[PDB]
């Protein structure tokens, strides 16, 4: 059994007589984020490719290992992927956010009022 | 001289950034034998200048994006009242209805576009989502406070009035637009549904996804190319061969992958320059037709520009001009200046525009005669030095004050 | 990097050449040295590259540079936000190493009032319209000032003109202009 790449990837069983698949079984990438040597030792690893099955938290970046999820909004100051930044804010920790942008706010706009 | 104008709306579209790729340079070349990555640590450095080489392309990526989309520090809202000044903006604000934030454009143009190897992909800092909040902000600033949000603190003016500016800066009097808003109005509209119809192509943008998948299909392609060894598969040559003498194929086998691997940086790498070079080129659009007129010709748009619109594209970004073009035309004759007691005069700003039953002078966009007065003109040197010149008399408003 | 590529036996035996023009019979050196002649000149071949790339990213940042050197400096440039942030006043270049430092000089607004206006106004059943700035009323009466500095004025016939009856112009109001000549006609 082949692929668009011609690789094999389907086999039989001369025993079974059965359609076996095959997957591939290696993969992965480390990434590692730190809050600097000067202030603090605490890490954070990151795996690039891989679901959470192998403190965690899922991210379509990856499954990220020993930090705190909240819900909390704060500006961006490290990035990993897909609108997540870390930091280490509150003791202190690593933590994970959404993104935040700045902040809201609208503007008078009467159709007879100028600044 | 013009009698008649019509507002258009063009379009033209920029790339922004390419999808980041990562191979792994010993994984790649090697599969699971140790002894093919010991013979490759041989030659030394290789693999990290690969790695190194992609990883700035990487974070190079993010920062196109980051340089062409971040121009407010606040997150400016649209009103909740609709309508500005009779203009009907429905298409491009994006609608709290639909479930994504994009509007009628966006999801058009968002629709309209189409690992065992190393091939690892990454997905970008910023979501479809930060991209449509921006662009939506900037769109919101500058159909709200003007010009005026860009230099500093954003200020509320009416539609009106921030289009009778744009006027201004274009070499016509306030006086046409508030005449004909209501005409200028419903043009407008039809030119952005005649623009919404049109795309219902985007050929500078499926040209760089064809490139990239073109040089990646020929990478992997390279790999069941035997180059001149007694197999291409690594476990199949380790299995019937000998440790002592397998160094042969081995050897031949990297030389091989590792050419073909540093052409294909090599080309990723101009393929790379190139993007970046569209991306500043887009920030530069970006600093001088949206927040600010530019009376550079033919750079926002084609023709008198007024006023640009932003929107979102699939590793892309799209701009909406809307200038400004005289329609009709009709023939006059001229005069360089005009004599009238000896003294030579020259018009302020206009031109002087003889219908043949007498003599009127309007400026040089949108005829509109007047009376010549002595306010609309200057008096300057005698009338025997210029080269054609008529002879007709000036009116002066100060002579109902003899009364 | 290239220092250190240089000492690496690229799959040869050594990476002295004069231990292998000692250990091996001459007519049996040959394969070595073409091997580290192949692997050398595959390293200078990618430094070499790679610097090109680097040196036409800087020049495309030093014709950057030069254009702005040219506009900022040599007098003023209206392109917004290419000068600095904000309006742009004037520009001072400095001399780093291997590089130029500029000091852009501009203005930017500080604080603002809300107010009340009106797009033209309407004196004599005829229009009037602002020639340099805008109609504002704190509640009072209408003044006019620049477009971006509050200097109320009083509205004069040298400050307007007319273009029409005010029966088309959406938004307008009900006041009076003064003339400074009517009492100069006593
Ligand atoms: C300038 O051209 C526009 C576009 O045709 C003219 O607007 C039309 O005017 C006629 C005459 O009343 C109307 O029947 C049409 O409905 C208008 N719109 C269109 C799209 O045709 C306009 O009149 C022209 N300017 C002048 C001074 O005539
Ligand atoms: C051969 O395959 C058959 C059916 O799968 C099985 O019954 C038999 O034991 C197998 N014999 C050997 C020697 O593999
Ligand atoms: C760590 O940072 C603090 C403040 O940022 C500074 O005072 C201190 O000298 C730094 N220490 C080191 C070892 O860098
Ligand atoms: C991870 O595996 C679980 C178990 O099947 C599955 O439910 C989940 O969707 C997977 N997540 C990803 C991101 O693939
Ligand atoms: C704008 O045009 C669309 C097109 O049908 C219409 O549904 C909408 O009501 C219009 N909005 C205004 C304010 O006229
Ligand atoms: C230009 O317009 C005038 C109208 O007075 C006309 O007499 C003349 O023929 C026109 N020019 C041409 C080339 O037709
Ligand atoms: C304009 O051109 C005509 C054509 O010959 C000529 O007779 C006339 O003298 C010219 N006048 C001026 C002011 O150039
Ligand atoms: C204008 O009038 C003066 C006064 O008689 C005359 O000398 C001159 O020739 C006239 N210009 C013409 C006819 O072009
Ligand atoms: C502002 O209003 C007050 C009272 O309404 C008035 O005295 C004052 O003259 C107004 N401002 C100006 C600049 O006239
Ligand atoms: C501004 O909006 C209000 C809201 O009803 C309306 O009454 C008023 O006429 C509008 N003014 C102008 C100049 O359009
Ligand atoms: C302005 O005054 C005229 C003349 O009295 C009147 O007809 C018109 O309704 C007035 N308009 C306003 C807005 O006061």
């Amino acid at each position: 059994g082949r692929d668009i790449d011609d690789t094999t990837d389907a086999v039989r069983d001369p025993q079974t007589l059965e359609i076996l698949d095959i997957t591939p079984c290696s993969f992965g990438g480390v990434s590692v984020i730190t809050p600097g040597t000067n202030t603090s030792n605490q890490v954070a690893v990151l795996y690039q490719g891989v679901n959470c099955t192998e403190n965690v938290f899922q991210t379509r970046a990856g499954c990220l290992i020993g930090a705190e999820h909240v819900n909390n909004s704060y500006e961006c100051d490290i990035p990993i992927g897909a609108g997540i930044c870390a930091s280490y804010q509150t003791s202190q920790s690593i933590i994970a956010y959404t993104m935040s942008l700045g902040a809201e706010n609208s503007v008078a706009y009467s159709n007879n009022s100028i600044a | 001289i013009p009698i008649n104008f019509t507002i258009s709306v063009t379009t033209e579209i920029l790339p922004v950034s390419m999808t980041k790729t990562s191979v792994d340079c010993t994984m790649y070349i090697c599969g699971d034998s140790t002894e093919c990555s010991n013979l490759l640590l041989q030659y030394g450095s290789f693999c990290t200048q690969l790695n190194r080489a992609l990883t700035g392309i990487a974070v190079e990526q993010d920062k196109n994006t980051q340089e062409v989309f971040a121009q407010v520090k606040q997150i400016y809202k649209t009103p909740p009242i609709k309508d500005f000044g009779g203009f009907n903006f429905s298409q491009i604000l994006p609608d709290p209805s639909k479930p994504s934030k994009r509007s009628f454009i966006e999801d058009l143009l968002f629709n309209k576009v189409t690992k065992f190897n190393g091939l690892t992909v990454l997905p970008p800092l910023l979501t479809d989502e930060m991209i449509a909040q921006y662009t939506s902000a900037l769109l919101a600033g500058t159909i709200t406070s003007g010009w005026t949000f860009g230099a500093g603190a954003a200020l509320q003016i009416p539609f009106a009035m921030q289009m009778a500016y744009r006027f201004n800066g274009i070499g016509v009097t306030q006086n046409v637009l508030y005449e004909n808003q209501k005409l200028i109005a419903n043009q407008f509209n039809s030119a952005i549904g005649k623009i919404q119809d049109s795309l219902s192509a985007l050929g500078k943008l499926q040209d760089v996804v064809n490139q990239n998948a073109q040089a990646l299909n020929t990478l992997v392609k390279q790999l069941s190319s035997n180059f001149g060894a007694i197999s291409s598969v690594l476990n199949d040559i380790l299995a019937r061969l000998d440790p002592p003498e397998a160094e042969v194929q081995i050897d031949r086998l990297i030389t091989g992958r590792l050419q073909s691997l540093q052409t294909y940086v090599t080309q990723q790498l101009i393929r790379a320059a190139e993007i970046r070079a569209s991306a500043n080129l887009a920030a530069t659009k970006m600093s001088e037709c949206v927040l600010g007129q530019s009376k550079r010709v033919d750079f926002c748009g084609k023709g008198y520009h007024l006023m640009s619109f932003p929107q979102s594209a699939p590793h892309g970004v799209v701009f909406l001009h809307v200038t400004y073009v005289p329609a009709q035309e009709k023939n006059f004759t001229t005069a360089p200046a005009i004599c009238h007691d000896g003294k030579a005069h020259f018009p302020r700003e206009g031109v002087f525009v003889s219908n043949g039953t007498h003599w009127f002078v309007t400026q040089r966009n949108f005829y509109e005669p007047q009376i010549i007065t002595t306010h609309n003109t200057f008096v300057s040197g005698n009338c025997d030095v210029v080269i054609g010149i008529v002879n007709n008399t000036v009116y002066d408003p100060l002579q109902p004050e003899l009364d």
